[PDB]
């Protein structure tokens, strides 16, 4: 018998019902688990919450938690992306009032693993 | 009494369990607000719910909405109904969703039904405190979505520490299984838990996982989580052995 999958160690995230759970690893493939994402993460359901699966090839999905950006409103920028969620990785090209511009140069704002880089702001 | 359990104080006149922390119900940075019969509060991350005020053995049932803080505003990212089941010693939480933020806007909700178990709290049974023998069993509720109205029966051997039950009478037929036998086991705190695999006609199809609750361990509480072919769905777990 074969036991591939440990205790499932979640970026961003986390197991439910850890203390009931963490005694019974290692697992077999074919267990899943209810997990959580922290605030600003989802699922890859859309979801805050999901289940992860151990697999031959580990722990699926492989990355259970991803970022969600809010591009905010921009004061003297035109605000076509107000309100909108970008996904991580997802780049943005602000379009700025005439007279402004991001700062120092910039041109586009992507959203990383942390947030917005650099912050989307207009001046 | 749910008005009440929102703003009544801990009376210790109450009978128990009369607090339950959440800590699975609501994350780190989030609010969570609770409503009804003309009343209303925000949670809390630790926080405590007056449980004391609500009824035994019932699901007790509270509107929802789940938020966070964006630049000194709240932000709606999941609403529906709350539920809380109550036993003595043990109570848990759960979760119907009826929406959930929009994938490309956020300030806007969509319409989603989802249903998943939330905190699973009480007087936990210290695993180094179990009997020695006997076969307690334990008599309750299994609860999903949209239905309250399933049936557990478990049974525990302390002898060999071991424990096997079984759900039934749930609407979705899917959602009767048998609890296979699994090891009682101790916490990282050294209480008593148990967790194991789901039986429907005879193929595994999923897990679950019980505490044990009360000095006597007189119950148990937990959750399963079933794969259907729809698919994998959760139950809420509760049961108790008889008292003398």
């Amino acid at each position: 018998t074969l036991k591939p999958c440990d205790y499932p160690d979640i970026k961003h995230g986390g197991l439910y019902h850890e203390n009931m759970r963490r005694p019974y690893f290692p697992v077999a493939v074919g267990k899943y688990y209810s997990y959580y994402c922290d605030e600003h993460f989802e699922t890859p359901s859309g979801s805050y919450w999901d289940h992860i699966h151990c697999t031959q090839d580990g722990w699926s999905p492989a990355v259970p938690c991803l970022r969600k950006c809010y591009f905010p409103y921009l004061e003297n920028g035109y605000n076509q992306n107000h309100g909108r969620k970008f996904v991580q990785g997802k780049s943005i090209d602000v379009a700025c009032h005439p007279g402004y511009a991001l700062p120092k140069a910039q041109t586009t704002v992507t959203c990383m693993e942390n947030g917005w880089s650099p912050t989307p702001r207009c001046i | 009494g749910l008005a009440d359990a929102l703003t009544a104080p801990l009376d210790h006149k109450d009978k128990g369990l009369q607090s339950l922390t959440l800590d699975q119900s609501v994350r780190k940075n989030e609010k969570l607000k609770l409503a009804a019969q003309g009343a209303e509060k925000t949670y809390g991350n630790g926080d405590s719910l007056n449980t004391g005020k609500l009824k035994n053995d019932k699901v007790s049932r509270f509107d929802f909405i789940r938020q966070i803080e964006v630049d000194g505003q709240l932000i709606t990212l999941e609403s529906g109904e709350f539920q809380v089941y109550k036993q003595s010693h043990s109570a848990l939480t759960a979760f119907q969703t009826e929406q959930i933020q929009d994938s490309e806007h956020s300030g806007k909700m969509v319409a989603k039904r989802q249903f998943r178990i939330g905190d699973i709290a009480g007087e936990h049974t210290s695993f180094d405190k179990l009997p020695e023998g006997g076969r307690a069993t334990y008599r309750g509720t299994a609860f999903g979505s949209d239905d309250a109205g399933g049936k557990l029966t478990y049974t525990i051997d302390f002898a060999a520490k071991q424990g096997n039950g079984k759900i039934e009478h749930l609407k979705s037929p899917e959602l009767n299984v048998d609890l296979a036998a699994a090891d009682i086991k101790p916490d990282g705190k050294r209480h008593a838990v148990i967790s194991g695999s789901v039986l429907y006609n005879q193929a595994e199809k999923g897990s679950y996982s019980l505490g044990i609750f009360g000095g006597k361990a007189q119950e148990v509480a937990g959750s399963a989580e079933v794969k259907t072919v729809n698919g994998i769905r959760h139950i809420g777990l509760a049961a108790k052995q008889e008292l003398e």
